[PDB]
């Protein structure tokens, strides 16, 4: 998996059958983290 | 968001300013960006250093 | 019926096999539980064992964390015929039927 | 039936978060001095002439 | 009155307080738990929570491994009104009275 813009994504070309098909796929597996909830401030719903 | 819940341990909460007044008019109350929301939010950030 | 989904937020059906439990605070907030949960290790689940895995996770995510459930299981351990703690778990089955 | 789901070790990351306001601001500006006597004595001069 | 001891053989009262459970096999022996149990983390156990810690460990060791208790908690999860499993514990706590 290459790291296009820091996100590690596989390519994994699928299995061919008929000499001109070339099925590809692409995908990654993410997660987000918010250590230290002290710094965070929100204003909930202002107008629009 | 983790094992820690904001009910048991209140040191795991954000500073929030809810701009939805409980009794103003009826039908989308929605207080609209008073300039002192941002320094009533800044007071809460100053406590948790 | 019963419509339980696994209560951890992003780890419902892990491919690694180890469903890791979120830490509870079981003893009215003075302790911690901090378990895991492996999946199928002696075959597969034959459509009864999905429903029993559906109910073991419910009594372990939500019930021990609760403060009113533990006061009922506290009073069962004060009964007149509850010693040798394998008759404790057969005393509550007669209460659950 | 994975051959290694049962034997796994949960390892943490080297990341600890402080959530307590242990700040000493007013103690930070007081000109700390090493007194070794038994009580501090000075003189306050009133009037009367 | 329940006379209960920690069921692991040599690890009754540990030094750190991280009482590590031995793994019991649940769901008619098809999957594993591998839990722990941290002791006093938000105070002490104030002479009443020694009786609730007495019964959480009893329902975690001698109950989920037993094959009649897991069918007793299965039949509660097949009734009417037992949905959204925060109410599954409410229909189980009123049956234990």
């Amino acid at each position: 998996a290459f790291s296009a813009n820091g996100v590690y994504t596989l390519m994994r070309q699928l299995a061919q059958t008929s000499l001109y098909v070339d099925n590809f796929v692409v995908g990654c597996i993410p997660q987000l983290q918010l250590t230290t909830r002290k710094n965070v401030g929100v204003i909930k719903n202002i107008k629009v | 968001y983790a094992g820690i819940s904001s009910a048991t341990y209140p040191l795991w909460n954000v500073s929030e300013v809810d701009a939805w007044d409980a009794n103003a008019t009826g039908t989308d109350k929605r207080q609209a960006l008073k300039t002192d929301f941002m320094l009533e939010l800044d007071r809460k950030i100053r406590y948790r250093p | 019926p019963l419509v339980y989904t696994p209560a951890v937020r992003g780890g419902a059906n892990p491919a690694s096999g180890s469903y890791l439990l979120d830490p509870q605070y079981v003893n009215s907030g003075v302790d911690i539980l901090q378990a895991t949960y492996g999946y199928n290790i002696n075959g597969t689940a034959n459509a009864d064992q999905l429903l029993q895995r559906d109910a073991i996770l419910a009594i372990l995510e939500y019930a021990l964390k609760d403060t009113a459930f533990v006061n009922a299981i506290q009073a069962v351990a004060a009964g007149s015929g509850v010693t040798t703690p394998a008759s404790f778990v057969s005393a509550c089955v007669t209460k659950l039927t | 039936a994975k051959l290694n789901l049962a034997v796994l070790n949960n390892v943490f990351s080297e990341l600890l978060t402080q959530e307590i306001n242990r700040s000493a601001t007013f103690l930070g500006l007081l000109s700390k001095y090493p007194e070794r006597k038994s009580n501090i004595q000075w003189g306050v001069g009133m009037g009367g002439t």
